[PDB]
RNA sequence: GCGGCCCCCUGGACGAAGACUGACGCUCAGGUGCGAAAGCGUGGGGAGCAAACAGGAUUAGAUACCCUGGUAGUCCACGCCGUAAACGAUGUCGACUUGGAGGUUGUGCCCUUGAGGCGUGGCUUCCGGAGCUAACGCGUUAAGUCGACCGCCUGGGGAGUA
RNA sequence: UACGUCG
């Protein structure tokens, strides 16, 4: 959330296709649905998490 | 994206596809860049839901 | 909890007094013994702690069922340390780790999300929980 | 906006003590000092027309409380914008 | 006369800020009504209402909600008086004319059913008849011997019976009515700050009226 | 002892499946010539029904005025919808000097010398109601001081 | 911006009026209190109470008469925008003598029956009817 | 008007406690600035889309809708233009006047005995009370009750034209 | 056309 290095929460709030999950699924108040989505962003560029499942 | 199954398996049913892409996701992409129509249809697609 | 008194009693309908602003109404589904009948009457003092809430004093009718393995349905929603909460039928579920999580060959991730089939063995009415199995991982795994 | 330390040396320059940070000296001298750090910003930038409105308005605020001062103690007002540099 | 037992008041949904001076207001996001201003405003309540009852008057309980029923068929008819305790119709004392011949109906077909000629000529609608005597008898059931439209109002409910509120605050009869914390006080002229729905205390609540309205100094 | 007047009959209509339907209504004023003002409007599919129904509900419906010896008090505005309606007392300023429909209702009001001006509006069915109210809330100096304490 | 606290202090009155309030506060000043002196001394209002030491309060106890209220209507005449001075001939009654009109005269504010009777014109503040 | 992620320069808002200045305020004609899109100028760029244009159809006709192509343009730098159903068709600033359900962002207190309970601010959405309104509706973010200053209106057309 | 009422 505040993180995202910590790829298994990260992993948690993503679907199998690589796409973020909607806060109207997950609960996760929008503050930290935000801080979620940009984490998950900053781990697409590095190559922690995938963009998709069929690089 | 990917479905595999060991042998007992019969029918494809695969409704992963009724998830994400197929019914919404392609035919929204088919059609015109407004910027003037997503904010009305979004907008009462959203005064839609009520009760 | 709380506890009533019995004063009306029109059938498919029971009326129970509390004391707040209204008195509750309880289905004779929860008062109905294994033969099809009732076990209360006017001027009764029951018990009763507020469908979804009648299942606190419905889990008495699946004695019957864990007494030879039934088999049921539930899905992983906790996890502490070693330790995994199931909803089974609305009672917490104990599953150790000892198989879930050991010798990790790949991404080990197919845990947290998982919606199969569980079997279950022994009972605990005093702990009021339901502690899963070890060998019906052949089952819940590769069903 | 400025530094704290920038903040800190401006009041402690133009106020009767520290804790005096909000004569009206000070707060001309303070709007002076941010005019003059962003006259470095926009001379490159030139269309950051947002950021100019910000300092419209500082500039305008610096006139009002030179217009004050100016008719409170003409004194105080000819040694302020004889120290800041300012009217030209 | 007695302190109210237990009701202490209900309706954390829908209060309305006009019931604001009765609330005392605690617990559990349900709204508490001030007792304390209630035995006082009842005590009123039974000392303008014993004092038209008093006069030789007409009182009108109405007792649409359940279980008002039976309560004020057993609390009206414990005294020689009369009730509402079904669908109250809308306009049975704005145009009680019309209501008078339906009345009319009701004495002219019991007149017929339990004496006269109710075997005769037909089964079909012999039975046909005889519903009507339950359709009219469960509408019109208290009010059939009235003859007059009544000298007060009694009701057990203020948002759930607003239309014999209104309708009698149109005519410019005392409307006596046991309010809660969602209900307004439109044109109560005494307003009982209590419970509505709960069964214990309109029984407590129809006991002490119905004893008041037939109290007898003798 | 009773003086009943009517005011304005129109004729309505309604457009019905097969051609129109014309109906009529009427408007009066009853007033008993000392304070006791009413109206009524009243429809039906013929005049002498539609003017029987106005005065049948004017009878009913009918307002106190706080009268001076004969005319009013304190200079009123009493609006209603679009009309808007001036009146001062004229203090024995001989006759009624009011505009139509306004002549009839403080005729039968009993008030017999203040002066008008309607303003805005001045349909007939609006300028009653504007008149109405207007010597509705005009109040009389024992009612002031009753107020105010003296 | 404020520009006129004695509208604002009769805004005060109506919308307490209006509102079925049983007093009303605001920030309290020397004309505030000479009106509201004026105005319990005609009986519009039923008492009022100065508090406060470095901020004070003024406090209007509202009359209600019956159900009704008591101050009908009370208008704001010399606005800032346009200031309106009558001399003791040019001086008005409202409501045809049943209803005060505050005016500011030199002698002190007073209402239009006694600075009629003072022989003195001045500045019409407000129509109280 | 602004939508990947990161850095640099930078504007504003809001909250908590405390300190300081001490009416320094509000509005604003002329004036100045900013101002979607299309368009214009100079120099780049040009994948997609696409006025113009061309062909095919449709049709009575089809200078259109539909199809296949497709140039300016859309993109970048600098300058111009100066407008829009530039719209909450609602000028700015301030005060007062019953409520309910949310959203979003602060902060304080209490067993935090959890995804709580009690308050207190900022912005915002829906519904409604009095009141207002021609009605429709607005309804503490007013179109209610007031004050300050500005802008504008005065039958339709001709004409926002000469 | 067209709406104006009694012993």
């Amino acid at each position: 959330e505040i993180d995202y290095k910590d790829i298994a929460t990260l992993k948690n709030y993503i679907t199998e296709s690589g796409k973020i999950v909607p806060s109207r699924i997950t609960g996760t108040r929008a503050k930290y649905q935000r801080q979620l989505a940009r984490a998950i962003k900053r781990a697409r560029y590095l190559s922690l998490l995938p963009y998709t499942d069929r690089h | 994206i990917k479905v595999r199954e060991n042998e007992p398996f019969d029918v494809a049913l695969r409704r992963f596809k009724r998830s994400c892409e197929k019914a919404g996701v392609l035919a929204e992409v088919r059609r015109r860049e407004f910027y003037e129509k997503p904010t009305t249809e979004r907008k009462r697609a959203k005064a839609s839901a009520v009760k | 909890i709380v506890r009533g008194v019995v004063v009306a009693i029109d059938k498919d309908v029971v009326l129970v007094d509390a004391g707040l602003k209204s008195e509750s109404a309880i289905p004779a589904e929860q008062f109905k013994n294994a033969q099809g009948e009732l076990e209360i009457q006017v001027g009764d003092e029951v018990d009763v702690a507020l469908e979804k809430a009648k299942r606190h004093e419905a889990w008495i009718t699946l004695e019957k069922a864990y007494e030879d393995a039934e088999t049921v349905t539930g899905v992983i929603n906790g996890k502490v340390k070693g330790g995994f909460t199931v909803e089974l039928n609305g009672i917490r579920a104990f599953l150790p780790g000892s198989l879930v999580d050991v010798r990790p060959v790949r991404d080990t991730l197919h845990l947290e999300g998982k919606e199969l089939e569980f079997k279950v063995i022994k009972l605990d009415q005093k702990r009021n929980n339901v502690v899963v199995s070890r060998r019906a991982v052949i089952e819940s795994e590769n069903s | 906006s400025l530094s704290t330390e920038a903040t800190a040396k401006i009041v402690s320059e133009f106020g009767r003590d520290a804790n005096d940070t909000g004569s009206t000296e000070v707060q001309v001298a303070l709007l002076t000092a941010q005019i003059n750090h962003l006259q470095g910003h926009f001379a490159e930038h030139k269309k950051d027309h947002h950021s100019r409105r910000g300092l419209l308005r500082m500039v305008s605020q610096r006139r009002k409380l030179l217009d004050y001062l100016k008719r409170k103690d003409v004194a105080r007002y000819t040694q302020l914008i004889e120290r800041l540099g300012l009217r030209r | 006369m007695l302190k109210a037992g237990v009701h202490f008041g209900h309706q954390t949904r829908y209060w309305n800020p006009k019931m604001k001076p009765f609330i005392f207001g605690a617990r559990n996001k349900v709204h508490i009504i001030n007792l304390e201003k209630t035995v006082p405003m009842f005590n009123e309540a039974l000392a303008e209402l014993n004092k038209i009852a008093s006069r030789k008057g007409k009182i009108l309980f109405v007792g649409t909600k359940r279980a008002a029923s039976e309560a004020v068929k057993d609390a009206a008819l414990s005294c020689d008086q009369f009730f509402v305790n079904h669908r109250w119709l809308g306009g049975m004392l704005t145009n009680w004319k019309t209501v008078r011949q339906s009345i009319k109906r009701l004495k002219d077909l019991e007149t017929q059913s339990q004496d006269g000629t109710f075997d005769k000529l037909t089964k079909k609608e012999a039975l046909m008849r005889t519903r009507e005597l339950e359709k009219l008898e469960n509408s019109l059931g208290g009010i059939k011997d009235m003859g007059g439209l009544p000298d007060a109002l009694f009701v057990i409910d203020a948002d759930h019976e607003h239309i014999a509120i209104k309708e009698a605050n149109n005519l410019g009869i005392p409307v006596f009515a046991i309010v809660d914390t969602n209900s307004d006080p439109d044109g109560v002229d005494f307003v009982i700050p209590g419970n509505d729905d709960a069964i214990r205390a309109v029984t407590l609540y129809l006991g002490a009226v119905a004893a008041t309205v037939r109290e007898g100094r003798s | 002892e009773l003086q009943e007047k009517l005011i304005a009959v129109n004729r309505v209509s309604k457009t019905v499946k097969g051609g129109r339907i014309f109906s009529f209504t009427a408007l009066t004023v009853v007033g008993d010539g000392n304070g006791r003002v009413g109206f009524g409007y009243g429809k039906a599919r013929e005049v002498p029904a539609a003017i029987q129904k106005a005065m049948e509900k004017a009878r009913r419906n009918m307002i106190n005025v706080a009268l001076n010896n004969g005319t009013l008090q304190h200079p009123v505005k009493g609006v209603h919808t679009g009309s808007r309606v001036f009146m001062q007392p004229a203090s024995e300023g001989t006759g009624i000097i009011a505009g139509g429909a306004m002549r009839a209702v403080l005729e039968v009001a009993g008030v017999h010398n203040v002066l008008a001006k309607a303003y805005g509006s001045t349909n007939p069915i609006n300028v009653v109601r504007a008149t109405i109210d207007g010597l509705e809330n005009m109040n009389s100096p024992e009612m002031v001081a009753a107020k105010r304490g003296k | 911006s404020m520009q006129d606290p004695i509208a604002d202090m009769l805004t005060r009155i109506r919308n307490g009026q209006a509102a079925n309030k049983a007093a009303v506060t605001m920030p309290s000043s020397k004309l505030k209190v000479a009106i509201a002196n004026v105005l319990k001394e005609e009986g519009f209002i039923e008492d009022f109470k100065v508090e406060g030491d470095t901020k004070p309060e003024l406090e209007l106890t509202l009359k209600y008469f019956q159900g009704k209220a008591v101050v009908e209507s009370i208008q704001r005449v010399s606005r800032p925008g346009l200031r309106i001075y009558k001399r003791k001939d040019e001086l008005p009654k409202v409501m045809a003598g049943l209803g005060i009109a505050v005016v500011s005269t030199s002698k002190g504010v007073m209402t239009d029956r006694a600075a009629r009777q003072a022989g003195l014109g001045g500045e019409i503040i407000c129509y109280v009817a």
